[PDB]
């Protein structure tokens, strides 16, 4: 229960209880993107109507979002109400329903709609697999539940009174006074949330590497390099996403997206590229492939990288605040290939 | 047309109460006796009509087994109607297995469908 | 072609083929599921999967033998496969496992286990198989209250309530001498079976088999089993057809034929010569049907069994196939009966003449038992060929026109009305 | 004397069905009851007692009513 | 264009024209799938319904069929009346239609209804993943269609152009008189055909071995191992592969089903573990493994193998002839695996 908040001039709050009960922490498939489509609907004493339709005259909306580690519940509100909404996040902690009826009629087919909609685009199929194929039970659980196996309701209480746990969440309001936060959080029902453990390891994720996966899929044609990273070498990879997706790079023009996931024990560096036909995604691959064996100078990113490490790291409230001041050089070693669509003109691994 | 809360409010305040209960519960039993339903073996919440959204509902929200069980014993209470017999006595429905069980979906999504009727006719205290 | 001769106590039957590379070498037994109780329901079944248990199977094996069996509903056989030169040893084994030493196979913790196993098979079956079971459904209404009703896979509960004794007494009730045919096709001559049925003493038992006290009779009936949560809707409808050893056989067989089969996603079983396409093609009334002529020793069925997944638009797809059956007795072509004429050639070609001799080895047992000779397929093809619009015709306004139907299904068939509306389409109106 | 019991299979509800056995295993089931006769009569079970009872003296064959 | 029959005092014939224009010469992924369903339709002189209801009144039908290696077209008839299939076969080879209607009405439903028979049967899904990651491109392409990329009419015409040649082809006549099935073969147009060269290859096909590949089903589990031979060690794998089906061994009920494919130039040996839940699955081939990669004595099985390579043996019109008397000792070594399921609780390669 470690509460904190940052004050300021404004007009707008945003509270954001997190919790560490994302997918990584899922006992079965799909348990945490059940959980949290199960955030804001109705409670023992408040009803899920009840909420949004006094939370809208208030002035104030909710959103439940599930990561990679986290389950954040944000409240967004004008200032001068946050008793309501810290004891409406602390209701939604303590007592939710968990009717069936509701598991029927509301959370299956919002996460068969995320489901859908995250089908639809083969570079989050490419990035789920590349997940699952760098680390196997830890990270690499699937995000989101697909009915592989059987997530039933009482798996979902079960797994919110493993993660909803007092010693497992952190409050955090970006824009309210942090002494009020402190007294309006106490006298509430987040101080009455079950003291666990945290399920927040501190060891490595015990990655894989070499690992490649072929997934076919009728659309577009994506082909993913990634390569787990740890925590004295984050800050390389960060200027090296920042060098591939920025204008200083001769592969920005090939590569689709890059980007470094951060995690309190280490980190994914998933770079894709994908293309409508499986010839232009080969041929780029195999560039960027070469030309990233061949090593990169990173020093020129560093500045550039210093600025969007600042912008992406403003919204979050927790900073791992990186280093980026020792970071010269970069030479492509093992990695984890998966490809998704045209998969008999995309290259394998042993072709790169 | 009359709300099942209203219904259970005063069947609530009828019930908790010591000389009401000892008064109108022996005519209620005498009165559902006589009422013949469990002839057909047809429990009391077979017969309420489920042409409203309220009764569709609590319907749809009803477990499966109580769904199978219900269907039977509609269809079976058609077919014995229909033969203008009425089932043997060892089929019919017995006092002990005469259990409201559509009773708590129907009064909860009536309290449900009353606060979203509360909330859409709402006055802000301004 | 083919050599029946009656040995001292026994019938050998062999079909003789040198151009096969296999030899099987078998007995069939003339009590199928149909001289069951409704209590001991499955001890064929039993006897079946004890035959073919692990324990028995592993001594066949190591020797190069392949075990078969067969439960059908008048007949029941066990069967040998091997190569075509170690079939003194296919009857060594079919002596020592199957018929003297017989007590071994029926140890406990042998047959609790094939009984748990036939447990989850049956249940595998009643809980997965559809038409199948629709097709079980169907003999178990038409012949309601009668040996021929009986299910050949037993049921969940009569399979429960049974005991070594239970299959003690099926053996020293039904694998008897007079009950049984010793069989053997593919490449053995019928002079070295015998030869090798004489010279080690091959005998079953001596009495007699239990006479059952009624004779199947089929009772117009219906059972709807319906289940919305399956995707199709399947349902089987026959009337009362021939029986074996019936002079109108081949002339059901046709009129199956006639109406064939049908499979709505294989493109060419839509360009068939069928005028019941011409309807159900357009709103695509059904995925597939086929026209059975099942016949059994005292009576049988003929009808059609079909699935589909337009289950508002059942009824006009058991009323298109009803007129159509109609035509039969009032206005069946010639072109019909030639097209029938030649489906039939081919498919009994390919049923009774195909690659395998366990097959075979069922025919030929079921066709002796019941007849006492089999039929050669030049004959069968002759009495095919014989066969005119007018024996069609009469045969129809036997059997088909205005008599009661059968009906079972499973499914969704709400679509599916009820007995007499369906029943009122076997005789028309003359239009 | 005999085995352990007449089987379900072979003694349960046989006043249904005693009319539709055949002679043969009429003849056998009536063979296998005198034969567990013999024991003390507490190791008969009840669909054995019930089956003994109604080849006796059932509403069959000889006791069969006029109408 | 090769001809051949064996005469049997039988009234049933087949014929079969055999083309070596399976999926393993398939230009584009299922262009061989749509030409086997593009094999009877309408030629440019008789239709397809009117070769149906001709056939019918002369007693005998067809039935195109698409191997991993052979389509084979093959016609089951009356004895009398061979001339007019040899010369319905040869119609069908020499002068098809293929017409964008004929596309797109009867060949593009019948190959998704095919599709989506072999998409809900797991063990078709795990033999397809298993073949892909034992050869790449070469016996290792997709069976059926799909549609991962647009295989266009043109391209089904030109692979009938590329496989239907008069050295490519093989005619086999089952219960028919030799003389007269060659005297017919000419006169017709397979002798009109072009004279192309053979597709088929007499090199090795490339393997490769320690691949494992994952997919997430929504049904049954089933795990399965693949091992690649060679042409002089495909006798020892046809007697594992009855041997552990037999009732020789003691993991034949832990295996739902194990076979080896044969080919002119190797083959593949296949074992499938298939059940509901995926402990079972996991637990069975542990067993199935570790028992195999200690020695097995695949002597027993020989005479057994022998019978049941007969019994499929005389069905196929080309037999291997197979020695099966130096067969000893079996010890797995490497082996391909994939996990078809719930994919999160089956075992791994290196678990195993
Ligand atoms: C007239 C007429 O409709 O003839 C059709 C009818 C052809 O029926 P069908 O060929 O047996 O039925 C094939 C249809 O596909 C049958 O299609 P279906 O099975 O869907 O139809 C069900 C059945 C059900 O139809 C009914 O019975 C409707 C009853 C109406 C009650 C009001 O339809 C009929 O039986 C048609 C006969 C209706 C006779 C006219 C009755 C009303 C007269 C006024 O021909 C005759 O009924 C000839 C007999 C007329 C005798 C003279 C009557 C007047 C005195
Ligand atoms: C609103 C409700 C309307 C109700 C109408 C009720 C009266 C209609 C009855 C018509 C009879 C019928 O409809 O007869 C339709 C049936 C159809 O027989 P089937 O298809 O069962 O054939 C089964 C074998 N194929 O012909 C018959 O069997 C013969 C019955 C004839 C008797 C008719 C008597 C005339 C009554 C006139 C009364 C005044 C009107």
């Amino acid at each position: 229960l470690t509460v904190s908040a940052r004050d300021a001039p404004t007009k707008i709050s945003t509270l954001a209880v997190k919790v560490h009960g994302g997918s990584r922490y899922a006992t079965k498939d799909g348990v945490a993107h059940l959980l949290n489509r199960f955030n804001f609907q109705n409670t023992n004493t408040r009803s899920a109507l009840k909420l949004v339709r006094e939370s809208e005259l208030l002035g104030g909306t909710f959103k439940s979002t599930l990561d990679r580690e986290y389950i954040t519940l944000k409240a967004t509100f004008l200032k001068d109400d946050l008793p309501y909404y810290v004891n409406a996040l602390a209701d939604v902690l303590y007592k939710t329903a968990f009717k069936p009826h509701e598991l029927t009629e509301s959370v299956l087919p919002a996460a068969r709609y995320d489901y859908a909609v995250a089908e639809q685009c083969p570079v989050k199929s490419a990035e789920d697999q590349l997940y699952a194929i760098t680390f196997r039970k830890g990270l690499g659980n699937p995000l989101l539940y697909d009915g592989v196996e059987r997530v039933s309701l009482q798996d979902i209480k079960d797994f919110a009174d493993k993660v909803y746990t007092k010693e497992n969440l952190e409050v955090s309001g970006e824009n309210v006074v942090e002494a009020d936060l402190k007294r309006f959080v106490d006298e509430s029902l987040l101080s009455t949330l079950p003291a666990g453990k945290s399920l927040v390891s501190k060891s490595e994720p015990k990655f894989f590497l070499g690992e490649e996966n072929r997934v076919r899929f009728i659309g577009d044609s994506v082909a993913a390099i990634g390569i787990p990273v740890n925590k004295a070498s984050l800050a390389q990879y960060e200027v090296l996403a920042n060098y591939l997706t920025s204008a200083l790079s001769e592969l920005s023009g090939l590569i689709s997206s890059a980007k470094l996931d951060k995690f309190t024990d280490g980190g994914l560096f998933t770079l894709f590229v994908r293309d409508q036909d499986s010839a232009v995604v080969s041929s780029n691959i195999k560039k960027i492939v070469a030309d990233l064996k061949k090593g990169k100078d990173l020093s020129p990113a560093i500045n550039y990288t210093k600025l969007k490490n600042a912008v992406q790291n403003e919204s979050v409230s927790s900073p791992i605040e990186l280093n980026f001041d020792a970071v010269k050089d970069f030479k492509l070693g093992k990695f984890n290939y998966v490809a998704v669509g045209d998969v008999s003109n995309l290259p394998y691994l042993d072709e790169l | 047309p009359q709300s099942f809360t209203s219904i259970a409010r005063i069947g609530d305040y009828i019930l908790k109460s010591p000389v009401l209960s000892k008064l109108c519960v022996p005519v209620a039993n005498q009165f559902i006796n006589l009422a013949g339903y469990k002839k057909l073996g047809l429990k009391f919440d077979d017969l309420i009509a489920e042409e409203n959204p309220i009764m569709q509902t609590a319907l749809r929200r009803l477990p499966e087994d109580e769904s199978y069980a219900r269907a039977y014993r509609i269809i079976r209470a058609h077919q014995t109607e229909l033969t203008h017999h009425l089932l043997p006595r060892n089929e019919w429905i017995k006092a002990q297995e005469d259990v409201p069980y559509l009773l708590p979906y129907i009064l909860e999504a009536e309290a449900a469908a009353k606060e979203k009727d509360e909330l859409d006719n709402i006055e802000v205290s301004k | 072609a083919e050599v029946t001769q009656l040995s001292n106590g026994i019938v050998v039957a062999t079909e003789h083929n040198p151009s096969a590379h296999t030899a099987s070498v078998g007995v069939v037994f003339g009590s199928g599921a149909a001289n069951e109780n409704p209590y001991n329901n499955g001890v064929s079944n039993l006897w079946k999967n004890i035959f073919l248990s692990k324990e028995n199977s592993a001594v066949a094996a190591k020797e190069g033998l392949a075990l078969s069996s067969n439960i059908s509903r008048d007949f029941q056989s066990y069967i040998v496969s091997s190569l075509p030169g170690s079939t003194d040893k296919s009857l060594d084994f079919l002596n020592q496992s199957f018929i003297q030493q017989k007590a071994n196979l029926l140890s406990s913790s042998n047959f609790e286990a094939t009984k748990k196993s036939v447990l989850k098979q049956v249940q595998d079956f009643e809980e997965n198989d559809h038409p199948n079971r629709v097709l079980e459904h169907l003999h178990s209404t038409a012949f309601q209250n009668t040996p021929l009703s009986l299910p050949t896979r037993g049921t969940l509960e009569s399979l429960e309530n049974l005991v070594v004794a239970d299959l003690e007494s099926f053996a020293n009730n039904h694998f008897l001498n007079s009950n049984a045919v010793v069989v053997g096709t593919g490449n053995i001559k019928h002079e070295d079976l015998v030869n090798s049925i004489e010279s080690k003493n091959l005998s079953l038992q001596t009495g007699t088999k239990p006479v059952l006290k009624k004779k199947a009779a089929f009772l117009g009936s219906e059972v709807r089993l319906r289940d919305d949560t399956l995707p199709k809707a399947w349902i089987s409808l026959a009337v009362e057809g021939e029986p074996v050893n019936s002079p109108n056989y081949f002339v059901a067989k046709l009129a199956a034929q006639i109406f064939g089969s049908y499979n709505a996603f294989e493109p060419a079983s839509r360009l068939q010569g069928i005028k019941l396409l011409d309807n159900i093609q357009e709103y695509q009334l059904c995925d597939n049907f086929n026209h059975f002529s099942l016949s059994y020793k005292d009576s049988g069925l003929w009808g059609f069994s079909t699935a589909t997944r337009n289950v508002t638009m059942i009824d006009d797809l058991i009323h298109f196939t009803l007129k159509q059956w109609n035509r039969l007795t009032i206005s069946v072509t010639d072109t019909e009966v030639e097209r029938a004429k030649s489906l039939l050639k081919l498919q009994l070609g390919q049923l009774y003449e195909s690659g395998n001799p366990v097959n075979d080895a069922n025919l030929l047992g079921a066709e002796v038992l019941i007849k006492g000779s089999k039929l050669s397929l030049g004959e069968a093809f002759k009495k095919i060929d014989a066969i005119t619009v007018k024996d069609v015709k009469a045969w129809a306004g036997k059997r088909l026109w205005d008599q009661d139907i059968a009906i079972a299904g499973t499914g969704q068939i709400e679509g599916l009305l009820d007995y007499m509306r369906i029943r009122s389409d076997m005789s028309m109106m003359r239009w | 004397a005999q085995t352990h019991a007449l089987s379900n299979a072979a003694v349960m509800d046989l006043q249904s069905r005693w009319e539709n056995m055949p002679s043969t295993e009429q003849q056998d089931i009536v063979s296998k009851l005198s034969e567990r006769q013999k024991l003390p009569w507490a190791q008969l079970t009840e669909p054995e007692k019930q089956a003994v009872w109604y080849i006796s003296y059932g509403e069959w064959g000889p006791r069969r009513p006029v109408l």
